[PDB]
C-alpha cells in the first residue's frame, strides 16, 4: 500500500498537507489527517480560476503557481487536466518559509506520478 | 437578492408578464405567486403569477414585463426579493 | 545579473568544474556551463542537515559538489566518469 | 457561391471570439457548498498500489574531501557577499 | 502625487534581456505605470506592446485578487492558539511558471498611512520572465523594486 | 444600397433628414410618384433595399396608404427583395391613449388590404417615429439593421458578450448618426439610450475641443493614436463606457458597478470583440 507509504513519509519528515481535489471537490484529503478546515475548497476553487485566467496569457499553459505567504505559510500547486477529459486535477500542498524551499519538490513529484497513474 | 432584468410581452417568445428560470428557483412550481419588492422598500411590491418555465435566463435573474416594471417603479438592473406568498393572503 | 556576480560565476567554471549552479533554499539565480538535461531541480530540491555532501546519480554519471550555508547553495556540475 | 463562404468565415470566426472570451460569472467564489462525489476514492488505492514508482530522492552519498569542501565553503561566502552586495542603481 | 516618470526610471534600472516587462497595477487590473526592455520606435509597437501589458495587468490582478481572500497559516505549524492569532497574514509574492515565461505578482506595501493613497487595494509589482528567465533574482528584483517604490510613495499626500 | 424616404406632402419627411441625416438617404417629394415618368424609377428601385414610407397619424392616411399600397406593388414588381417599412409620424404631441389606438388602426388597415392585393410574402414592418424625441433614431436603426446581412453574427457576438462579461446591454454605435448598428437580445430601454446618445455627444464634442495637437494632420500623424476609451460612474450603480472600434464605430455597454470591479476582464473581452468585429469588417477573399 504505496498510499500508507507516503501517508507516513510525506507527513513525518516536512509536516506538509496533500489535496489532490478536482472540481467536483472529490477531496483526496488532509495526509497528516488533521481537521479538514474550508481552506481545501477555497484553495481548490482558486486555483481553478487561476488556470482558466492564466490560459488568456500570451506565455501559453501554467505549470505551477507558487503562491509564498508571510511568515511560513508557502503553498505550491501544480494543476494537471483528467483523462478522460471530465476536468482538472490540482496538486496542493502547504509548508513553513524553508520547508517549501527544499523537500516539497519531492511530494509534487511523487504527486504528479499520482496524478499521471 | 436576483438581478432584475426587463423584457418584452410577444418579443423573443415571452408571453407571459413573468418568466421564472427552473434551475435558478427550484422551489417555485406553475400558478405560484411571486413577490417581488425593493431592497429598503420605497414602494409598493409587486406580485406576479408563474404561467411558463424557461431555462433562457442566466443565473440568479428573473425576467418581468416592460410596462409592469414601469407602472411599480421597478428600475431595470437592479437587485430585488424574489418571495413566494400565500394566495390566500393577498 | 550583476557584472561582479557575472564574473564570480565565470571564475566558478573552470577545466575541472565544468558547470557551475547558483541556487538559493528554492530558487535557481544564476547558471553558467552545461546545465540542462534534469541535474538542477535535484539540486533545488535538496535538503539535508549538513553542510558538506557529494552526489552523483545511480542512473547517471556526474558527480554534484554541494555545500549550504545561509540559505543558499553552490553546485558544481563535473562528470564521475 | 461566395456568399457561403462570407458565412463560413463568419462562423468561425465567431467560434475563435467564442472561445477568447471569459466567462466573468463563473470566476467568483462558489465554495462553501455540500460535497457531490465521496465515494469514488477506491480507484485512488488501486491505481497507487504500487505503479513501480514511489522512490526516495536519489542524490548518492559519496564523502566529500577537504580541499573541495574548502574550496566550495570559500566560493559560497563570497557568493553570499556577492548576494547581499545587490544595488538596484548600477 | 505620484510621478510615472519616476517610477519608469526606478523600474528601468532592473530590466535585463531574460525580464522584459516590469509594471505596477492595483487589484483591479488597472495599470500605474510599466517598462520594457526594448524602447519601440513605431508608434504601432508602443500600442501593441501597451495593450499586452494591460492585459498582462488586468488579468494578473485578478489572478491576485482570487488568492488574497485565503488563509492557510493555521494549515501548518502546529502550536499554541496564541501563535495562531499571531498568524493574521496576507499575501505578498505570488509565481505562475509557464512554458513561454514566468509571471511574479508581488504586493507592495504602501507606507505613510494606512488610507494615504489607496482604497482598500494594495499596488502590486509584475514581473515578466522568460524560458531563460531565473525566479530567485526575479525575487531579489521584486524586493528591490518593493523597497524603492514604498520609499517613493513614502512622500505621498502632495499638497495643493 | 440607397433608403428612400417616400410619404406625402407635410409628412415630416425633410425634418426627419434635418434631425437625422443633417445632425445614401432620398428623399423623393410627396407628389410626382410612380405613375409619373419623371425619373427612371425601375433603375433606382433595383439599387434599394429599403422603402420607407412615412405616414401622418394626426392627418388623414386612406390617399397615403392607396400610395403606399401601389408604390409597394410597384417595388415588388420591380425587384423581391426590397423592404418596406411604415413610419407613423408626428406623435410628440399625441397622448399615450392615442398612440396605441392609431398604431392598431394603422396595422389593422394595412395588414389587411395587404391579404387583399395578395402580396402576403413580403414583410413590411411599422415604426412609430418623431423628431422631438430618439425614436426616429431608433425606427432607423431598425432600417439599418435589414439592410445589412452582417446582423445575425453581431447579434450572437453581443449575446455571448453579455452573458459572459455580465453586461447589462451593449449597442454598437456609429458616431456620426448616433445609429447603432447591432444590440444585444435584451429591449431597448428609452432611458438607456437617451443616456447612450448623449455620451457620444460629450466624447464628441470634448474630443472636438483638446483633440488639436497632431489628430487632424494632413499628411499623417507621425505615432499611432490611442482608440477613444471613456468610462462614466453614476450614482444609480451604473457604469457607462465606451470604446472605439472602428474609424466610424464604438462600443457603448452599461454594466453595473457592482460587476465593474472585475473590469480588466470585461476589458479582455471588450478586446477579443474588437479582434471580431475588425476581422468581420475587413475586406477578404
Ligand atoms: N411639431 C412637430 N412638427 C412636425 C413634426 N414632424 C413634422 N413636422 C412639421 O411638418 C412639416 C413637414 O414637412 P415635410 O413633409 O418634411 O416637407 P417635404 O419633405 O418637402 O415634403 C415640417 O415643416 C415640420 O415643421 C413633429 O414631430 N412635430
Amino acid at each position: 500500500m504505496s498510499v500508507s507509504q507516503q501517508l507516513s513519509e510525506l507527513a513525518s519528515k516536512e509536516k506538509t498537507v496533500l489535496y489532490v481535489a478536482d472540481q467536483n471537490l472529490e477531496e483526496v484529503l488532509c495526509f497528516p489527517e488533521s481537521t479538514d478546515r474550508t481552506t481545501l475548497v477555497q484553495l481548490t476553487d482558486a486555483c481553478l480560476h487561476a488556470n482558466e485566467l492564466a490560459k488568456h496569457l500570451e506565455f501559453g499553459k501554467p505549470l505551477s503557481i507558487t503562491n509564498q505567504y508571510s511568515r511560513g505559510s508557502c503553498v505550491l500547486q501544480i494543476a494537471k487536466e483528467k483523462k478522460d477529459g471530465s476536468g482538472m486535477v490540482v496538486s496542493t500542498t502547504i509548508a513553513a518559509h524553508n520547508a517549501l524551499r527544499g523537500a516539497l519538490k519531492c511530494s509534487n513529484a511523487l504527486d504528479q506520478v499520482i496524478s499521471q497513474l | 437578492v436576483y438581478k432584475l432584468v426587463i423584457h418584452k410581452k410577444g418579443f423573443g417568445g415571452s408571453d407571459d408578464e413573468l418568466v421564472v428560470n427552473p434551475k435558478v428557483f427550484p422551489h417555485i412550481k406553475l400558478g405560484d405567486i411571486v413577490e417581488i419588492a425593493h431592497p429598503n422598500d420605497e414602494y409598493s411590491p409587486l406580485l406576479l403569477q408563474v404561467k411558463s418555465l424557461k431555462e433562457d435566463l442566466q443565473k440568479e435573474t428573473i425576467s418581468v414585463d416592460q410596462t409592469v416594471t414601469q407602472v411599480f417603479r421597478l428600475r431595470p438592473y437592479q437587485d430585488v426579493y424574489v418571495n413566494v406568498v400565500d394566495p390566500k393572503d393577498v | 545579473m550583476d557584472s561582479q556576480l557575472s564574473e564570480n560565476l565565470l571564475k566558478c567554471v573552470n577545466e575541472t568544474y565544468r558547470g557551475a549552479m547558483l541556487v538559493r533554499n528554492g530558487l535557481p539565480i544564476a547558471t553558467a556551463g552545461d546545465v540542462n538535461a534534469e541535474e538542477q531541480r535535484v539540486i533545488c530540491e535538496w535538503n539535508s542537515n549538513a553542510v558538506s555532501e557529494v552526489l552523483h546519480l545511480h542512473d547517471s554519471n556526474t558527480k554534484i559538489l554541494i555545500a549550504t550555508k545561509e540559505s543558499c547553495v553552490l553546485g558544481l556540475i563535473y562528470r564521475n566518469t | 457561391r461566395k456568399r457561403e463562404e462570407e458565412e463560413e468565415w463568419e462562423s468561425k470566426v465567431y467560434d475563435v471570439a467564442k472561445n477568447k472570451f471569459i466567462d466573468v460569472f463563473s470566476l467568483r467564489l462558489r465554495t462553501e457548498a455540500p460535497q457531490r462525489d465521496p465515494r469514488d476514492n477506491i480507484y485512488e488505492e488501486v491505481l497507487d498500489q504500487i505503479d513501480s514508482l514511489n522512490l526516495d530522492p536519489k542524490y548518492d552519498v559519496a564523502k566529500p574531501t577537504e580541499q573541495e569542501t574548502e574550496f566550495i565553503i570559500r566560493k559560497l561566502g563570497v557568493l553570499i557577499d556577492d548576494i547581499n552586495n545587490i544595488k538596484l542603481s548600477d | 502625487m505620484i510621478k510615472p516618470k519616476k517610477l519608469s526610471s526606478l523600474m528601468k534600472q532592473a530590466v535585463e534581456e531574460t525580464v522584459p516587462s516590469i509594471m505596477v497595477f492595483t487589484t483591479t487590473g488597472s495599470l500605474l505605470a510599466y517598462v520594457s526592455f526594448e524602447d519601440p520606435k513605431d508608434g504601432l509597437k508602443r500600442l501593441d506592446l501597451a495593450k499586452r501589458v494591460r492585459s498582462i495587468a488586468a488579468l494578473a490582478g485578478n489572478m491576485y485578487s482570487l488568492y488574497t481572500a485565503t488563509n492557510p497559516s493555521p494549515l501548518v505549524a502546529e502550536s499554541t492558539d496564541d501563535v495562531i492569532a499571531h498568524q493574521r497574514d496576507v499575501l505578498f509574492e505570488t509565481i505562475i511558471e509557464f512554458e513561454r515565461g514566468k509571471l511574479l505578482i508581488a504586493a507592495i506595501s504602501i507606507d505613510g498611512a494606512e488610507d494615504k493613497l489607496y482604497s482598500k487595494d494594495p499596488l502590486l509589482l509584475g514581473i515578466v520572465g522568460t524560458e531563460n528567465a531565473k525566479e530567485g533574482m526575479m525575487q531579489i528584483k521584486s524586493e528591490l523594486l518593493k523597497e524603492c517604490i514604498t520609499n517613493e510613495l513614502s512622500t505621498l499626500g502632495k499638497p495643493v | 444600397r440607397k433608403i428612400i424616404l417616400m410619404g406625402l406632402r407635410r409628412s415630416g419627411k425633410s425634418s426627419i433628414q434635418k434631425v437625422v441625416f443633417y445632425k445614401s438617404v432620398w428623399d423623393f417629394p410627396g407628389q410626382v410618384d410612380v405613375f409619373d415618368a419623371a425619373f427612371d424609377f425601375e433603375s433606382i428601385f433595383t439599387q434599394v433595399g429599403a422603402l420607407i414610407f412615412v405616414i401622418d397619424a394626426q392627418d388623414d392616411y386612406l390617399d397615403a396608404l392607396a400610395r403606399l399600397h401601389v408604390t409597394v406593388a410597384r417595388v415588388v414588381t420591380i425587384n423581391p427583395n426590397i423592404c418596406i417599412e411604415v413610419f407613423i409620424h408626428k406623435v410628440d404631441g399625441l397622448s399615450d391613449e392615442f398612440k396605441i389606438d392609431t398604431q392598431r388602426d394603422i396595422q389593422q388597415r394595412t395588414q389587411d388590404e395587404l391579404a387583399d392585393i395578395g402580396l402576403e410574402n413580403v414583410p413590411i414592418s411599422f415604426h412609430l417615429t418623431s423628431i422631438f424625441d430618439h425614436s426616429i433614431f431608433e425606427a432607423f436603426s431598425r432600417v439599418i439593421q435589414k439592410l445589412i446581412p452582417q446582423l445575425p453574427t453581431l447579434e450572437n457576438l453581443l449575446n455571448i458578450f453579455c452573458s459572459n462579461s455580465l453586461v447589462e446591454k451593449a449597442y454598437l454605435f456609429d458616431v456620426l448618426s448616433k445609429i447603432y448598428v447591432a444590440t444585444d437580445s435584451s429591449p431597448v430601454d428609452v432611458q438607456s439610450y437617451e443616456i447612450c446618445s448623449d455620451f457620444i455627444d460629450v466624447i464628441l464634442d470634448i474630443g472636438s475641443i483638446y483633440g488639436r495637437s497632431s489628430q487632424l494632420k494632413p499628411g499623417h500623424s507621425p505615432e499611432i493614436l490611442d482608440e477613444t476609451s471613456s468610462v462614466i460612474r453614476l450614482s444609480n450603480d451604473l457604469v457607462l463606457f465606451l470604446r472605439e472600434m472602428n474609424q466610424y464605430l464604438a462600443l457603448i455597454c452599461i454594466v453595473r458597478a457592482d460587476n465593474f470591479e472585475k473590469s480588466g476582464l470585461i476589458e479582455y473581452n471588450v478586446q477579443c470583440l474588437q479582434t471580431a468585429i475588425q476581422s468581420i469588417f475587413s475586406p477578404r477573399t
